[PDB]
């Protein structure tokens, strides 16, 4: 009897210049599709472009 | 007189096409930044928000 | 870089393939310390003894010997539909 579930680091730590935990950023991430590292890299490359 | 409706939009003049943003739909939308993998074509669209 | 292709795509091909009709044996319990294959023979009082699994060494089929080196191309020279940017 248990529930396996993900726990974000933001939901553990809350240091101001370490782990961004603004509810703004929280909900904004909640909007994001699941991400691989290649996806993130594609994002950075796009912003840079 | 005769202004039917007055909205408060993000300013297109500031968030120009040079930003990559398209505001014609009433939300910011940027193509090919964050984008899901493993999905049918046209499933990428919501992530543009 | 390739880990999503493995976990979040290839895993399903394994999960399907395990349900295929002719994949009839239980290959592995996930416990290296304890698992042994179930072993069967066709066997007769008259004296036949035909083990289903047996060790005859390298065969003409080319399935018996395993080059583990295969892991390298898989890590370092394969593309995947998930990596990358979108492919159906």
């Amino acid at each position: 009897r248990y529930h396996e579930s993900v726990l974000e680091i933001a939901d553990i730590f809350d240091q101001a210049d370490f782990i961004q935990t603004s509810d703004a950023v929280r909900q904004l991430r909640a909007l994001m599709p699941t991400l691989s590292t290649s996806q993130i890299r594609h994002a950075i490359e796009r912003i840079a472009q | 007189y005769g202004a039917a409706v007055v909205n408060i939009d993000l300013n297109r003049d500031f968030f120009d096409t040079a930003t990559g943003i398209d505001l014609t739909k009433g939300i910011p939308l940027v193509q090919d930044l964050l984008v899901p993998i493993g999905v049918t074509a046209g499933a990428e669209q919501s992530a543009e928000y | 870089n390739i880990a999503v292709a493995h976990t979040d795509h290839l895993s399903v091909v394994y999960a399907t393939m395990s349900n295929f009709m002719l994949n009839f044996t239980n290959n592995f319990s996930g416990n290296h310390a304890t698992f042994k294959p179930d072993q069967y023979v066709i066997t007769s009082p008259e004296g036949s003894y035909k083990p289903i699994i047996e060790r005859q060494g390298e065969t003409v089929d080319g399935l018996t010997i395993i080059d583990t080196s295969i892991v390298w191309p898989i890590l370092c020279q394969c593309t995947y539909p998930l990596v990358r940017i979108m492919e159906e």
